[PDB]
């Protein structure tokens, strides 16, 4: 059934599963042409693929070529998303494969049902948790390889960078879900906080900065505070 | 025209024979049921007066037996038998006619329902759903599941519908997986047609007759059977223009003949607003639609 609050210790058991997330499969910018009707162009997007546990992430660049001379794009988004987590899936040694993939939309249920049927063993699920992986083309690095793309790829990170080594998966998906919140809801503000101080970089394989344990809980704080005010500023609380 | 005769009637029961009905007291002089029209199918059917509780009935055909109905006591029920000493079977009908001990099948000379709903019935497909080799009559009863929803105990007692699952390998090719999803031709036109019912009418058929199990016996698994076979008909863009309108006609007879206080149970809301409102075939069915708007527009 639905994934939400009261399962959430599932998400770090020792069953392999997988969220997946489409939001920013389809992606346009919306213009007006020269007679002043309204047309959109697409731009590169992408499939998260994430497992919680480990941090693994299957970013599938979704190239614009793949829209060319099809109809109903929403729609046919949902179904490309399903045959690109289903290809991954098949690609995947057996012990490797997801007892459970949990889609972030409603919407993805049919589609990954359809596409999975021949993997009867594995629970296509929904949840209740709205979770901000929207907000994955926030990241510098992330973003630079989907829009640099010119052909269809597959590209593997860790989401975690090397958080593991020092705290929990529990932990290290409550700081991923914080940072994607506070980019989702001002990603200025967002960005400015996370790099503000020259001295803290980004290692080459990694993709948030180096902060010690001490500097983490001040940069949770500050987006903490950036949230519940965003959520003032919204609202005049 | 032909009889059922019926040896007694024990209990007082409410006695259907297709769409009509009438109450029998406790043991009231009654003995059967003439002037049954030859050439359909024909289901006779019971409601005890003290359990509502299990309808049931038997299907059957004049042409192929000669059928009465006699009570058992032990087990509770009008069961149907077949007499095959033809001249004991004349005796008993004629003798019980001349005591004026049978009511008439009352038809109507303009009416065409009973024909209308069962035009692609047929005893020998009955006999395929309802697995009961030894007597020509099939029993159904209100309480009896089917083979899918089995899936989902005892197989002897169970209806042997067509199975119909919009998410399976058997609905879906191995890279067609929208196309099929979203435009179920394959399925219909290949899959149920071409290979398993061979022609629309054996499909027809099998429709009809899960719409009338769920009509008269409140059987839940021939309710969800019915909607899936309409379903699978007006999710499909591609479709026989005379298969489409002859659903029309097969459709329009059944909401037609529809109990109006039964129409809350008895029709899905998602599959009739999805086929008349949203599916490929939303407008290929004026009659069904025009009459359902008529007398059931709460449901849409
Ligand atoms: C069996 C129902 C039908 C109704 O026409 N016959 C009678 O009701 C009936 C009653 C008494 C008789 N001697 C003959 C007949």
């Amino acid at each position: 059934g639905a994934m939400n609050s009261s399962n959430y210790a599932e998400l770090f058991n020792n069953d392999i599963k997988l969220f997946v997330d489409d939001t920013n499969v389809y992606r346009v910018t919306v213009h007006k042409t020269f007679e002043g009707n309204v047309a959109t162009k697409a731009i590169n997007g992408c499939i998260f693929t994430l497992n919680p546990k480990t941090g693994h992430l299957f970013l599938k660049i979704i190239h614009t070529s793949v829209w060319a001379g099809q109809k109903r794009l929403s729609q046919l988004a949902k179904w490309k998303t399903a045959e690109e987590v289903s290809a991954l899936v098949r690609s995947l040694p057996k012990e490797e494969q997801p007892k459970q993939i949990i889609v972030t939309r409603k919407a993805m249920l049919d589609p990954l049902e359809v596409h999975m049927l021949d993997f009867p063993n594995i629970a296509i699920r929904p949840t209740e948790l709205r979770l901000p992986f929207s907000a994955a083309m926030s990241i510098d690095k992330l973003s630079d390889v989907v829009m640099k793309a010119t052909e269809p790829q597959m590209v593997l990170f860790n989401i975690y960078d090397d958080w593991l080594d020092r705290i929990s998966s529990y932990t290290a998906f409550s700081r991923l879900t914080l940072l994607l919140r506070a980019l989702k809801t001002n990603e200025e503000s967002a960005k400015m906080i996370l790099l503000s101080d020259p001295t803290i970089t980004i290692k080459s394989y990694h993709l948030w900065p180096s902060f010690t344990d001490e500097q983490w809980i001040t940069i949770e704080s500050q987006m903490r505070d950036l949230i519940l005010t965003e959520y003032g500023r919204k609202y005049n609380v | 025209m032909n009889t059922v005769p019926f040896t007694s009637a024990p209990i007082e029961v409410t006695i259907g024979i297709d769409q009509y009905s009438f109450n029998v007291k406790e043991n009231q002089p009654f003995h059967g049921i003439k002037d049954i029209p030859i050439g359909h199918v024909h289901v006779i059917h019971f409601q005890h007066a003290d359990n509502s509780s299990m309808r049931y009935g038997y299907w059957f055909d004049c042409r192929m037996g000669n059928f009465y109905i006699q009570y058992d006591p032990k087990d509770g029920l009008y069961k149907m038998m077949e007499e095959r000493d033809g001249a004991k079977f004349e005796n008993i009908v004629h003798n019980f006619k001349e005591r004026q001990m049978m009511v008439s099948y009352p038809k109507i000379d303009e009416d065409d329902t009973w024909y209308n709903l069962t035009e692609f019935v047929q005893m020998d497909k009955i006999r395929k759903i309802v697995r009961k080799d030894e007597n020509q009559f099939s029993y159904v009863d209100s309480s009896m599941t089917t083979v899918q929803e089995n899936e989902l105990s005892d197989p002897a007692h169970s209806l042997n519908y067509t199975v119909i699952n919009f998410k399976s390998r058997e609905a879906i090719r191995p890279g067609h997986e929208m196309e099929d999803f979203l435009d179920k031709s394959y399925y219909l036109n290949t899959v149920m047609l071409q290979g398993i019912f061979k022609n629309s009418s054996n499909y027809f058929g099998e429709l009809q007759f899960a719409f009338l199990n769920a009509m008269f016996f409140g059987n839940y698994g021939s309710s969800l059977q019915w909607h899936a076979m309409i379903e699978l008909i007006c999710s499909s863009a591609t479709v026989p223009k005379h298969m489409l309108d002859k659903l029309d006609e097969i459709l329009y007879y059944q909401i037609k003949t529809l109990p109006e206080q039964y129409s809350d149970i008895l029709l899905n809301e998602r599959v009739w607003n999805i086929c008349l409102y949203s599916s490929f075939q939303k407008n290929s069915l004026h009659n069904t639609e025009k009459i359902m708007e008529n007398k059931y527009p709460e449901l849409l």
